[PDB]
RNA sequence: GAGUGGUGGAGAGGUA
DNA sequence: TACCACAACGAGGTACCTCTCCACCAC
DNA sequence: GTGGTGGATACCTCGTTGTGGTA
C-alpha cells in the first residue's frame, strides 16, 4: 500500500497547469525521470527511498518480525541499520561464491 | 598415466592443442589453411 | 572550554546527552602489551608467569637445580628515531637473575652444597612504542589482534550429511588451548565414537575402558536401574511413577485391585496421575516383557563356579529359566527407552571388539602411532601424555571457565588438565542432547569466540622459545659439571631470541602498517583479524564465520570489512569495546533504576547480555525521568520486540557504539545503504594527506578523538605558556601550579620534519600554536600530516553540482575545474628511498666516486667530487645520484659503472642524504661532511637543551635560595651565569648547591659521552649486512599534483576518476558569478542508494553560507556586537541540540579571532544515528539567506544560457586517494625475460608486460583471429629466433612472422621426458 | 636441451603407477594395492615361483612366515622384497597367455563386478600388446636428469644462494644412491641394505610426487617442496600457467576515463604508452626517413623524445588498431580493437558505448593495450575486432551498443512533452525551424507543435520514396528526426 | 668475442 | 552375491599493485 | 670450510570412484 502510494504520489504529480485546465500528468520530478527512463534503478530502488524499506531477512533463511518501517530520507535509527547490515553481508559473500 | 600406457597419439585437431603448440587454430583465419594443409599430407 | 577550543567552536546537531566519553582508542594494543611485560608477582601475567611455570629444573637424578630470582628490563641503547633510520629492531635486553643450588647425593636431600647465584643475559624482545606500535628492521610494524575459538567444549551438530537418511548427528568436541582433540559423535545407527585429531572412528567406550573402567560401572553410571525379582515363578516389578511416560502397553499394568491401562494402549498422564495418586511400587509382571530387556549385573552360579550371564546380554526364556534355577532372585536390569534414555552406550559396549584396560591401550596406541611394535608401558605413556600431562595439555584459566560453565556447574576453577568425571560428564551431555533435553551450541554466537591479543602471542612465542632452550639445557645439565660451572656458560640464549624476533619479524599477525592517515593508524590497531595460526582460513571458511552475528551489536562494526575474499573474516572493533578478564569482548550499558537510567556503567559481556532486555538509545529520556512511551522498544534474547517501561534492564551508552571508528567518521551515516557506506568506510582509509590540511564542514565530532588519540601530533603533557615556537620544534613553560619542585618546569617538544611514510606519502609536523599563547593540559600544539588543529582532516571540501556535463561525468566520473589545480587543494608530496649499497665481490670493494668512466658532463654536473648528489638538486628520471662504480679486473680495472638511476617517471628535489659504513673501509670527504653536520646539529640542539635546563635550574637553585635565606638583590645585581660560585656559610642550601653544580657538570659528562657515542657510532661502522662496505641513501620527494586518472571519493562511497580539468570559464557558475568546482553524476545517487552525500551536500551549502555572512561582516569591519549577535543566533539555533555555548563568556579579541577562524566556514558536528534532520537544515539555510531546498538556478559558462530546472549546488568532502594514475601507467616494446620459459616478466618493477591470459585467449578464438593469437603466443612472447626476426623485420619495416614452438612447450616436453614418459614428435 | 641419467643401484617403482588411482600395477598383477604397498614399504615378502605345493605363486608372506619358510624348504622357492620382486614378477608374467586365460575365463559366468573388473583388466592387457610397451618398463632401473637450465640457480642480491626445489630433491636421491652404493660394496647387512633401499624408494617417490605417498618431504623453510608433477599440473602448472596464458610483449596498462568526444573507432592513447609501444616501428620510420642510421642513434633519438620524434609518432600510429582488453575478459567481447588518437595525459579514453560490452565503470578500471604486428594481423584487428563491426552481441541478437543513462537521460527528456509550456500550437517548416526556434529560446523542448515531415519510406526493394504531411509533435521530437536518418518511419521517434 | 638481475617461492595488505 | 558406508583423491576466478623474508652444522 | 643430514598438528564442501562388509 505504501509503494503504491509512493508511486502515484510521484507519478501524477506536475498538476498546476492551465490553458485547457488544471491538467493532471505525468511528473517532470527528477527521481522519476531517472527511474522511469530505464536510466538508473528501478521502483524497488525508488521505494526504498521514499516509501517503506520493507521486510529483511535474517541469514538463515527466515523473516524477521518487525519491518524497517524508515527509509533513506527520513534516515533510520540503530536497530533497522543494524538490520540492514544481515541482508548487505549476505549479498557481498554471495558475490564471492557466486 | 593412462595415456602412456595405451601408448596414445594425438591427431592435433582441436583449438586447444594447437594454441598449446603453437600454430594457427582450426577456425577462423586458419581453417583455410589447416583444410589446405590436411588435403596436402594426404596428396602425399 | 579551553584555550584551543575558543578558536574554533564546531557546532554540534545532536540531541541525545552523551553520558560516556570516547574511550582510549589504542587501549587494547597497550593493555596487552603492558600485562604481557609488567612485572606482576602477584597476578601471574606473562613474563613472571611463564618463568614460574617452567622454573625450577631439576636433573635426571635431581642433584642440581635452577632457581629464578628476578628480571630486569634494561635501556634500549637506541631510541626509535635512531632506530628507524638505522634499520633495526628497537628493542631492550632481557636481564634475568638466576640462583643455582646444587644438592648432593651422598645425603637424601644435601641441599647445602653450593650456592651459585648471577645474573644471565638471554633474548632482546622488542618493546611497544607510546602508540602502540612495533618497530621491526626500521620500520612500524603493526601485531593485530586475533579472534580464535575459545578453549572448552562445543557441542554442534551438522544438519544434512546423510543425505540418504537426514538425520542429525550431534557432534562434540574439547579444543584445548595446547595439546590435542577430543571428538566425541553418533553414526546413524546413533553409536558414539571418538575421533583424536582426525584419524578413524574408534568406539567410544575404548577410552574410559583404558581409564580403568569395567562394563558394570558403565551401566550403573549411564543408565537407570530396573528391578525384576522373581519370585514363585512369577516376576514382581518394582516400579516408580516415573518411567511409563509416552510407550504403549505390553501387558495389563495393573494394581491389586485398580485398573489403568488396557492391553495394546498408551499410557496417559492421567494414568500416571493415577498412579502417583496410589503410590504403589510393586507389580506383577509376566514373562513376554522381558524378551527385551537387557541384564545389568554378572550372575555366577554359586554351584558350578561359572558365569551364567555377563553385563549388557540380551534376555530370552532360556536365560531367565538358568537364571531362575541357579537361583538369582534379584535381577538387575537395565532402563531402555526411544526418547530420554536411547540404547547407544550399550549398543557401543556391544560393538565394541575390546575387554580391558590392555586392550584398550594397545588398540589406541595402533590408532595414534600406527605401523610401530606397540607394547603396554609405550601405550600407556602416550596415553597420560596425551591428555592428563601437565607439560602436554593446557587449558586453563579460560578454557576451565568455558568448561565448568558449559557442565552446568558453578565454580570457575580446577586443574589444568581433563580427568575421567570430566569427559563422564560431556559423554553425559552429549547423550542429553541425543534424546532431546538441552541445547546445543552455534559456533559464531560471541560468547565463543575470544579476543587474542598481542601480549598473549608473544607470551606463547616466549613460551615455547623458553621450553625448547629448557629441554636443551636439562639434556647439559643432566651430565654436564656440576660444582665449577656458572648459569651462564650453560644457557644458550639462542632459541629465545630467534623465536621471539620470528615472531615480531615473519608471523601470520605481525603486519606492515599503511599509514596514508591518522585514521588509517587507528583503524590498523584496532583490528580484529581471524586468521593466522589457530583460526581458520580465506578459503575454508564459508558463510557462517563472515555473517553478521546478532551478538556482534555494539562489540563489532558490521560495516568495516574488506571488500575482496576476506568479506567477514577481518572485523574491526567497535568504538566503546573493550575486553574481559578472559578475554571477551564487552560494551558499556547503563543500569535502569524504577524506570530510571542511572548513569552508573555496568559492563556486559556476550553472555551476560543475552539474560537481560536492554533498550535502545533512541528511546526518549525526559530531564532524568523516564521514558515517554509505555511501549518502548528493546533488544531481548538474541532478537528484538517490544517491551513495558517498567520491565527493561538496561539502556545503551551512546549511538556511536553500533558503528567503529572509521565508519562513525562519516556524516548522516543513517541515510546512506550499508555497501555504499561500507566502501565509503574503507576508502576514508586511503586518503593521501594534501598540502594544506582542510577541515571538514560536516563532521561527526569524533575527528577531535581520532587526530588525538592517533598518537602523531604532539599534545602538551602540562599546560602552562608556551616560551619559543619555531617552525621545528615548540617549548613550553609549565605552569608553577602544574610544576613539581623536582624537575626544572620546562617540555620540549621536538617535531618530525618531513619524514617519509610507510606508503611514501609525507609526515610532518607545523606548529598551530604562537609565541605568547597559553595552553592547557590535553591541547593540542603541533598538526600532524593530515590534521587541521587538532581535528581529523582527512580530504578538501570543495564546491559540488549534481548535473550531467557533456557526457564528461559518464559512469562514475568526476569533473573538476581549473580552479581546485591552480589553488593546489589537491597537490600531495610523495617521498621516495633510494638505496645504494657497496657490496663486495672477492676483485675488490666498490667505490663510490666521481671518476667514473664513459661518462661526461650530461650527467655528472650534478654530483660533486665525491660521487655524491648534493642536497637540494632537482633530478630527472635516469639521471645519477650516487655514482658507484666496482672493480672489474684485479687491485682502469675498474670498469663496470654501478651508478644509481632515478626510475623513470620519478622527478623532484633531493631532500636528504643519509651515508652508513662499516668499520673497515675510511670515509671520504662526503661522509665526513654528513657527519660534521650531524655532529654539529647534535652539539647544537643538545646544547639548546643545556642552555634552557640551566635557565630552569637557575629558577631552581634561585628559589632553594630564597627558601633557604633570603638572596635577592646580590642574586640579580650579579649575572645569572655566574650563580654557581655565589654562596654562603656551609648548611644544607649550600651543601644542595655543591650537589646541584656536580649534578650540573654530571650533565655535561653524558651530554659529552653520548656525543661521543654518536660520533663512534657514526665513524665507527654499523653492524651492517654480510659482506657490504659502505650504505648511501637518497630521499626523493616528489609533488604530485592531479591529472586525469587520479582517483577521488567522497566519505559515502561514490568513488570516481577525474575526467578532464575544464577551465574557469567552461566551469558553470551561479547569478552571483562563483564558478562551481566538481560536477559529479546524479546518477550515482538514486540506485546505489547514497544519500548522505545529498543531505551533506545541502548542509554544507548551509555551512559555507553562515561563513561567507561572517566573511561579509569582516570585509565590512560592521561590529564587534553585530558579530557577536550573529555568531550566537548562529549557535543557538536547533531543536534540542546537546550542546549550548554562550558567547558573553568570550571576550572582544575572542570573538574576533573565533569569527578569523569561521570567515571560511562554520564547522558543524552531524553525529551519526543523531544526525540533523532536513528541518534543522532548512532552518540553517534560512539563517544563511539561502533557497530552502538546498537547489539554486545555475547558468552554463559554455554558451552563456541558462539550464532548465534548478541544479543542487553545496560543498561536498572530496578525498583523494592513494591510487594515482602515475603510479598504476606502464608499457612495455621489448624488455627482460624469465630464465626457465623464456617468456616476459611481470609487474611494473621489472617492466614486464601483461599477461594474456585464457580467458583472452578464448576471446581471440571465438573472434577467429587466428594470426593474431598465433602471433601473440610466438612472436612477442617466448619464441627467441622469431622474435628476433620479427624485431629486425619490424626495423626494417616489413611487418612479417616467422613462428616456432615455443619455449614453454620445450620445457614442458622436457618435464614430461624427465619425469619417464617418452613424448616425442612425431612427424607426419 | 641437454639430459643426464642416474645409475640407480636398486630398481625402484615409479610412484604415477602406484598411487594414481587404479595403480595399474594393482590392476597388472591382479594383486591389492595393500599388499603391493607393505612390499614396497619393505615389510613383507612374496615368492616368485615354488616347486612346493605350499607356496603357490604370487602369495604375499610376513616375515615369520618368510623365515618359517626358509627353515621349512629355503631353496626350492625365492621369496623377494622390495621393487625387485615385482620387476621380476613383471617379467614373468605373460601378456598374451594370461589375456587368452581372461578370454577363456570370462564366458562361463557374468557377474557384474568381477566381469567389470575382468574387462578393465583384458583392456589393460591388450592396451599394452597393441602399444607394445613393456610391463617391466613400469619400474626405474636409470633414473632422468632434467636440463640444468630448467632448475636454474641465480642468487640473492646479498650473494647467498636460491636455489629450486628440484636441486634439493636431486641432492636427496644422489646422495641416497651413493650411500646405497657403498653399502652394496661394502656388503652390509641385509637390515641395513633394505633400510638405505627403503629411504631411497621414498627419496625417489618424493622426487616424483612429494605430497603422494606419505608425509611430503619439507624444504628448508618449513614449505613442502616442489616436484615434477607438481612444476607440471596446477593452476600454476606449466600447461594452465605459461602455455595456455602467456606474459606478452608490446603491451601497456592504464587507468581509464571517459571520451565522449571520440567516434566509436577511437580510443584516446597516452603519448608516454604509445611512444613506448610502437617503440620498433618509430626506428623503422626513423631510418625510413634519412634521420637514423643506427640503432644506438634511433635509441638515444627516443629517449631524448624530440619534434621530429613526435611527428614520427604521429605518422606511425595513423589507421594502425591497438587492442584494448579488460580483464576478467569474460565474454567475446571483452577485446575490441579501435585506431588510437594521441593524447597528453596518462590515461586510456574510452568511447561510452563500449563500456557496456566491457562491462566498465570509470571508477578506477584499468585496461591493457595490446598491439598487433603483422599485417595478417592488423586486418584481423580492423576486419573483426574493430569496435564498429561487433555491434550485436553473440548471446541475443540485440545490439549491445545501447546508450546508457545519461544519454537515455538526455533523450528521454529530449522527446518528452508537457501541456501549455511556451509557444505550443505553432507550425513549423521542419526541423530546422523547430531547432533555430529552441536555441533562439523562443518555445521550449516541451511544446506540443505542428510539424511538416517530409519522412522517407523505404518500399520493398532499395528505392526511397519522399513522403510530406503534418505531424502533431514535441518540438525534441522534431529536433530529433533531424539525427534520425533517410529510411526510418516517424513513429520510432 | 666489448653494460646488466627480478621472476623462483612464501606471507601479509590493497584495486576492478 | 547386490546394496552399502566408508575412505581417498580432486576440483574450487580472472587481471593488477605495494611491502618484507629467505638451512644448520663446525672440528 | 666443506661435505651430512634426520624429529616434536587438527578448524572445507561436495563429488566421484574404489573397497570391504553383509542379508
Ligand atoms: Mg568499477
Amino acid at each position: 500500500r505504501v509503494s503504491k502510494a509512493m508511486m502515484d504520489n510521484l507519478q501524477t504529480e506536475t498538476v498546476i497547469n492551465r490553458d485547457g485546465q488544471e491538467e493532471k500528468q505525468v511528473s517532470f520530478n527528477s527521481i522519476y525521470m531517472m527511474a522511469d527512463s530505464g536510466a538508473r534503478g528501478s521502483a524497488a530502488q525508488i521505494r526504498q527511498l521514499a516509501g517503506m524499506r520493507g521486510l529483511m531477512a535474517k541469514p538463515d533463511g527466515s523473516i524477521i518480525e518487525t519491518p524497517i518501517t524508515a527509509n533513506f530520507r527520513e534516515g533510520l535509527n540503530v536497530l533497522q541499520y543494524f538490520i540492514s547490515t544481515h541482508g548487505a553481508r549476505k549479498g557481498l559473500a554471495d558475490t564471492a561464491l557466486k | 598415466t593412462e595415456a602412456a600406457v595405451a601408448g596414445k597419439r594425438d591427431e592435433l585437431r582441436g583449438l586447444k592443442e594447437n594454441v598449446i603448440v603453437g600454430r594457427l587454430i582450426p577456425a577462423g583465419t586458419g581453417y583455410a589453411y589447416h583444410q589446405d594443409r590436411m588435403r596436402r599430407r594426404a596428396a602425399g | 572550554y579551553s584555550y584551543t577550543e575558543k578558536k574554533r567552536i564546531r557546532k554540534d546537531f545532536g540531541k541525545r546527552p552523551q553520558v560516556l566519553d570516547v574511550p582510549y582508542l589504542l587501549s587494547i594494543q597497550l593493555d596487552s602489551f603492558q600485562k604481557f611485560i609488567e612485572q606482576d608477582p602477584e597476578g601471574q601475567y606473562g613474563l613472571e608467569a611463564a618463568f614460574r611455570s617452567v622454573f625450577p629444573i631439576q636433573s635426571y637424578s635431581g642433584n642440581s637445580e635452577l632457581q629464578y630470582v628476578s628480571y630486569r628490563l634494561g635501556e634500549p641503547v637506541f631510541d626509535v628515531q635512531e632506530c628507524q633510520i638505522r634499520g633495526v629492531t628497537y628493542s631492550a635486553p632481557l636481564r634475568v637473575k638466576l640462583r643455582l643450588v646444587i644438592y648432593e647425593r651422598e645425603a637424601p636431600e644435601g641441599t647445602v652444597k653450593d650456592i651459585k647465584e648471577q645474573e644471565v643475559y638471554m633474548g632482546e624482545i622488542p618493546l611497544m612504542t607510546d602508540n602502540g606500535t612495533f618497530v621491526i628492521n626500521g620500520t612500524e610494524r603493526v601485531i593485530v589482534s586475533q579472534l580464535h575459538r575459545s578453549p572448552g567444549v562445543f557441542f554442534d551438530s551438522d544438519k544434512g550429511k546423510t543425505h540418504s537418511s537426514g538425520k542429525v548427528l550431534y557432534n562434540a568436541r574439547i579444543i584445548p588451548y595446547r595439546g590435542s582433540w577430543l571428538d566425541f559423535e553418533f553414526d546413524p545407527k546413533d553409536n558414539l565414537f571418538v575421533r583424536i585429531d582426525r584419524r578413524r572412528k574408534l568406539p567410544a567406550t575404548i577410552i574410559l575402558r583404558a581409564l580403568n573402567y569395567t562394563t558394570e560401572q558403565i551401566l550403573d553410571l549411564f543408565f537407570e536401574k530396573v528391578i525384576f525379582e522373581i519370585r514363585d515363578n512369577k516376576l514382581q516389578m518394582e516400579l516408580v511413577p516415573e518411567r511409563l511416560r509416552g510407550e504403549t502397553a505390553s501387558f495389563d499394568i495393573e494394581a491389586n485391585g485398580k485398573v489403568y491401562v488396557e492391553k495394546g494402549r498408551r499410557i496417559t498422564a492421567r494414568h500416571i496421575r493415577q498412579l502417583e495418586k496410589d503410590d504403589v511400587k510393586l507389580i506383577e509382571v509376566p514373562v513376554e516383557y522381558i524378551a527385551g530387556k537387557v541384564v545389568a549385573k554378572d550372575y555366577i552360579d554359586e554351584s558350578t563356579g561359572e558365569l551364567i550371564c555377563a553385563a549388557n546380554m540380551e534376555l530370552s526364556l532360556d536365560l531367565l529359566a538358568k537364571l531362575s534355577q541357579s537361583g538369582h532372585k534379584r535381577i538387575e536390569t537395565l532402563f531402555t527407552n526411544d526418547l530420554d534414555h536411547g540404547p547407544y552406550i550399550s549398543e557401543t559396549l556391544r560393538v565394541d571388539p575390546t575387554n580391558d584396560r590392555l586392550s584398550a591401550l594397545v588398540e589406541i596406541y595402533r590408532m595414534m602411532r600406527p605401523g610401530e611394535p606397540p607394547t603396554r608401558e609405550a601405550a600407556e605413556s602416550l596415553f597420560e601424555n596425551l591428555f592428563f600431562s601437565e607439560d602436554r595439555y593446557d587449558l586453563s584459566a579460560v578454557g576451565r571457565m568455558k568448561f565448568n560453565r558449559s557442565l552446568l556447574r558453578e565454580e570457575i576453577e580446577g586443574s589444568g588438565i581433563l580427568s575421567k568425571d570430566d569427559i563422564i560428564d560431556v559423554m553425559k551431555k552429549l547423550i542429553d542432547i541425543r534424546n532431546g533435553k538441552g541445547e546445543v551450541d552455534d559456533i559464531d554466537h560471541l560468547g565463543n569466540r575470544r579476543i587474542r591479543s598481542v601480549g598473549e602471542m608473544a607470551e606463547n612465542q616466549f613460551r615455547v622459545g623458553l621450553v625448547r632452550v629448557e629441554r636443551a639445557v636439562k639434556e647439559r645439565l643432566s651430565l654436564g659439571d656440576l660444582d665449577t660451572l656458572m648459569p651462564q656458560d650453560m644457557i644458550n640464549a639462542k632459541p629465545i631470541s630467534a623465536a621471539v624476533k620470528e615472531f615480531f619479524g615473519s608471523s601470520q599477525l605481525s603486519q606492515f602498517m599503511d599509514q596514508n592517515n591518522p585514521l588509517s593508524e587507528i583503524t590498523h590497531k584496532r583490528r580484529i583479524s581471524a586468521l593466522g595460526p589457530g583460526g581458520l582460513t580465506r578459503e575454508r571458511a564459508g558463510f557462517e564465520v563472515r555473517d553478521v552475528h546478532p551478538t556482534h551489536y555494539g562489540r563489532v562494526c558490521p560495516i568495516e570489512t574488506p571488500e575482496g575474499p576476506n568479506i567477514g573474516l577481518i572485523n574491526s572493533l567497535s568504538v566503546y569495546a573493550q575486553t574481559n578478564e578472559y578475554g571477551f569482548l564487552e560494551t558499556p550499558y547503563r543500569k535502569v533504576t524504577d524506570g530510571v537510567v542511572t548513569d552508573e556503567i555496568h559492563y556486559l559481556s556476550a553472555i551476560e547480555e543475552g539474560n537481560y532486555v536492554i533498550a535502545q538509545a533512541n528511546s526518549n529520556l525526559d530531564e532524568e525521568g523516564h521514558f515517554v512511551e509505555d511501549l518502548v522498544t528493546c533488544r531481548s534474547k538474541g532478537e528484538s520486540s517490544l517491551f513495558s517501561r517498567d520491565q527493561v534492564d538496561y539502556m545503551d551508552v551512546s549511538t556511536q557504539q553500533v558503528v567503529s571508528v572509521g565508519a562513525s567518521l562519516i556524516p548522516f551515516l543513517e541515510h546512506d545503504d550499508a555497501n555504499r557506506a561500507l566502501m565509503g568506510a574503507n576508502m576514508q582509509r586511503q586518503a593521501v594527506p594534501t598540502l594544506r590540511a582542510d577541515k571538514p564542514l560536516v563532521g561527526t565530532g569524533m575527528e577531535r578523538a581520532v587526530a588525538v588519540d592517533s598518537g602523531v601530533t604532539a599534545v602538551a603533557k602540562r599546560g602552562g605558556v608556551v616560551q619559543y615556537v619555531d617552525a621545528s620544534r615548540i617549548v613550553i613553560k609549565v605552569n608553577e601550579d602544574e610544576m613539581y619542585p623536582g624537575e626544572a618546569g620546562i617540555d620540549i617538544y621536538n617535531l618530525t620534519k618531513y619524514t617519509r611514510s610507510n606508503q611514501n606519502t609525507c609526515i610532518n609536523q607545523m606548529p598551530c600554536v604562537s609565541l605568547g599563547e597559553p595552553v592547557e593540559r590535553g591541547d593540542v600544539l603541533a598538526d600532524g600530516p593530515s590534521t587541521d588543529l587538532g581535528e581529523l582532516a582527512l580530504g578538501q571540501n570543495m564546491r559540488v553540482a549534481f548535473m550531467p556535463w557533456n557526457g564528461y561525468n559518464f559512469e562514475d566520473s568526476i569533473l573538476v575545474s581549473e580552479r581546485v589545480v591552480q589553488e593546489d587543494r589537491f597537490t600531495t608530496i610523495h617521498i621516495q628511498e633510494l638505496a645504494c649499497v657497496s657490496r663486495d665481490t672477492k676483485l675488490g670493494p666498490e667505490e663510490i666516486t666521481a671518476d667514473i668512466p664513459n661518462v661526461g658532463e650530461a650527467a655528472l654536473s650534478k654530483l660533486d667530487e665525491s660521487g655524491i648528489v648534493y642536497i637540494g638538486a632537482e633530478v630527472t628520471g635516469g639521471d645519477i645520484l650516487v655514482g658507484k662504480v666496482t672493480p672489474k679486473g684485479e687491485t682502469a680495472s675498474d670498469v663496470k659503472d654501478s651508478s644509481l638511476r632515478v626510475p623513470n617517471g620519478v622527478s623532484g628535489t633531493v631532500i636528504d642524504v643519509q651515508v652508513f659504513t662499516r668499520d673497515g673501509v675510511e670515509k671520504d670527504k662526503r661522509a665526513l661532511e654528513i657527519e660534521e653536520m650531524q655532529l654539529k646539529q647534535a652539539k647544537k640542539d643538545l646544547s639548546e637543551e643545556l642552555q634552557i635546563l640551566e635557565a630552569g635550574l637557575f629558577s631552581r637553585i634561585r628559589a632553594v635560595l630564597v627558601a633557604g635565606g633570603v638572596e635577592a638583590e646580590k642574586l640579580d645585581k650579579l649575572p645569572r651565569d655566574r650563580w654557581l660560585e655565589l654562596g654562603l656559610t656551609d648548611e644544607e642550601k649550600q651543601n644542595q648547591l655543591e650537589q646541584l653544580a656536580e649534578q650540573y657538570d654530571e650533565l655535561k659528562h653524558e651530554f659529552e659521552k653520548k656525543l661521543e657515542a654518536k660520533r663512534r657510532k657514526i665513524t665507527q661502522g654499523d653492524d651492517l649486512a654480510p659482506g657490504v662496505l659502505k650504505i648511501v641513501k637518497v630521499y626523493l620527494a616528489v609533488k604530485r599534483r592531479i591529472q586525469p586518472g587520479d582517483k577521488m571519493a567522497g566519505r559515502h562511497g561514490n568513488k570516481g576518476v577525474i575526467s578532464k580539468i575544464n577551465p574557469i570559464e567552461d566551469m558553470p557558475y551561479d547569478e552571483n558569478g562563483t564558478p562551481v568546482d566538481i560536477v559529479l553524476n546524479p546518477l550515482g545517487v538514486p540506485s546505489r542508494m547514497n544519500i548522505g552525500q545529498i543531505l551533506e551536500t545541502h548542509l554544507g551549502m548551509a555551512a559555507k553560507g553562515i561563513g561567507d555572512k561572517i566573511n561579509a561582516m569582516l570585509k565590512q569591519q560592521q561590529e564587534v556586537a553585530k558579530l557577536r549577535e550573529f555568531i550566537q543566533r548562529a549557535y543557538d539555533l536547533g531543536a534540542d541540540v546537546r550542546q549550548k555555548v554562550d558567547l558573553s563568556t568570550f571576550s572582544d579579541e575572542e570573538v574576533m579571532r573565533l569569527a578569523e577562524n569561521l570567515r571560511k566556514g562554520m564547522p558543524i558536528a552531524t553525529p551519526v544515528f543523531d544526525g540533523a534532520k532536513e528541518a534543522e537544515i532548512k532552518e540553517l539555510l534560512k539563517l544563511g539567506d539561502l533557497p530552502t531546498s538546498g537547489q539554486i538556478r545555475l547558468y552554463d559558462g559554455r554558451t552563456g544560457e541558462q539550464f532548465e530546472r534548478p541544479v543542487t549546488v553545496g560543498y561536498m568532502y572530496m578525498l583523494k586517494l592513494n591510487h594515482l594514475v602515475d603510479d598504476k601507467m606502464h608499457a612495455r616494446s621489448t624488455g627482460s625475460y624469465s630464465l626457465v620459459t623464456q617468456q616476459p616478466l611481470g609487474g611494473k618493477a621489472q617492466f614486464g608486460g601483461q599477461r594474456f591470459g585464457e580467458m583472452e585467449v578464448w576471446a581471440l578464438e571465438a573472434y577467429g583471429a587466428a594470426y593474431t593469437l598465433q602471433e601473440m603466443l610466438t612472436v612477442k612472447s617466448d619464441d627467441v629466433n622469431g622474435r628476433t626476426k620479427m624485431y629486425k623485420n619490424i626495423v626494417d619495416g616489413n611487418h612479417q612472422m616467422e613462428p616456432g614452438m615455443p619455449e614453454s612447450f620445450n620445457v614442458l616436453l622436457k618435464e614430461i621426458r624427465s619425469l619417464g614418459i617418452n613424448i616425442e614428435l612425431e612427424d607426419e | 636441451e641437454r639430459m643426464g641419467h642416474i645409475e640407480l643401484a636398486s630398481p625402484t617403482a615409479h610412484i604415477w603407477f602406484l598411487k594414481s588411482l587404479p595403480s595399474r600395477i594393482g590392476l597388472l598383477l591382479d594383486m591389492p594395492l595393500r599388499d603391493i604397498e607393505r612390499v614396497l614399504y619393505f615389510e613383507s615378502y612374496v615368492v616368485i615361483e615354488g616347486g612346493m605345493t605350499n607356496l603357490e605363486r604370487q602369495q604375499i608372506l610376513t616375515e615369520e612366515q618368510y623365515l618359517d619358510a626358509l627353515e621349512e624348504f629355503g631353496d626350492e622357492f625365492d621369496a623377494k622384497m622390495g621393487a625387485e620382486a615385482i620387476q621380476a614378477l613383471l617379467k614373468s608374467m605373460d601378456l598374451e597367455q594370461e589375456c587368452e586365460q581372461l578370454r577363456e575365463e570370462l564366458n562361463e559366468t557374468n557377474s557384474e563386478t568381477k566381469r567389470k573388473k575382468l574387462t578393465k583388466r583384458i583392456k589393460l592387457l591388450e592396451a599394452f600388446v597393441q602399444s607394445g610397451n613393456k610391463p617391466e618398463w613400469m619400474i626405474l632401473t636409470v633414473l632422468p636428469v632434467l636440463p640444468p637450465d630448467l632448475r636454474p640457480l641465480v642468487p640473492l642480491d646479498g650473494g647467498r644462494f636460491a636455489t629450486s626445489d628440484l636441486n634439493d630433491l636431486y641432492r636427496r636421491v644422489i646422495n641416497r644412491n651413493n650411500r646405497l652404493k657403498r653399502l652394496l660394496d661394502l656388503a652390509a647387512p641385509d637390515i641395513i641394505v633394505r633400510n638405505e633401499k627403503r629411504m631411497l624408494q621414498e627419496a625417489v617417490d618424493a622426487l616424483l610426487d612429494n605430497g603422494r605417498r606419505g608425509r611430503a618431504i619439507t624444504g628448508s623453510n618449513k614449505r613442502p617442496l616442489k616436484s615434477l608433477a607438481d612444476m607440471i599440473k596446477g593452476k600454476q602448472g606449466r600447461f594452465r600457467q605459461n602455455l595456455l596464458g602467456k606474459r606478452v610483449d608490446y603491451s601497456g596498462r592504464s587507468v581509464i576515463t571517459v571520451g565522449p568526444y571520440l567516434r566509436l573507432h577511437q580510443c584516446g592513447l597516452p603519448k608516454k604508452m604509445a611512444l613506448e609501444l610502437f617503440k620498433p616501428f618509430i626506428y623503422g620510420k626513423l631510418e625510413l626517413r634519412g634521420l637514423a642510421t643506427t640503432i644506438k642513434a634511433a635509441k638515444k633519438m627516443v629517449e631524448r623524445e624530440e619534434a621530429v620524434v613526435w611527428d614520427i609518432l604521429d605518422e606511425v600510429i595513423r589507421e594502425h588498431p591497438v587492442l584494448l582488453n579488460r580483464a576478467p575478459t569474460l565474454h567475446r567481447l571483452g577485446i575490441q580493437a579501435f585506431e588510437p588518437v594521441l593524447i597528453e595525459g596518462k590515461a586510456i579514453q574510452l568511447h561510452p558505448l563500449v563500456c557496456a560490452a566491457y562491462n566498465a565503470d570509470f571508477d578506477g578500471d584499468q585496461m591493457a593495450v595490446h598491439v598487433p604486428l603483422t599485417l595478417e594481423a592488423q586486418l584481423e584487428a580492423r576486419a573483426l575486432m574493430m569496435s564498429t563491426n561487433n555491434i550485436l552481441s553473440p548471446a541475443n541478437g540485440e545490439p549491445i551498443i545501447v546508450p546508457s543513462q545519461d544519454v537515455v537521460l538526455g533523450l528521454y527528456y529530449m522527446t518528452r512533452d508537457c501541456v501549455n509550456a511556451k509557444g505550443e500550437g505553432m507550425v513549423l517548416t521542419g526541423p530546422k525551424e523547430a531547432e533555430r526556434l529552441y536555441r533562439s529560446g523562443l518555445a521550449s523542448l516541451h511544446a506540443r507543435v505542428k510539424v511538416r515531415i517530409t519522412e522517407y519510406e523505404k518500399d520493398a526493394n532499395g528505392e526511397l520514396v519522399a513522403k510530406t504531411s503534418l505531424k502533431d509533435t514535441t518540438v525534441g521530437r522534431a529536433i530529433l528526426w533531424m539525427i534520425v536518418p533517410k529510411g526510418l518511419p516517424y513513429s520510432i521517434v
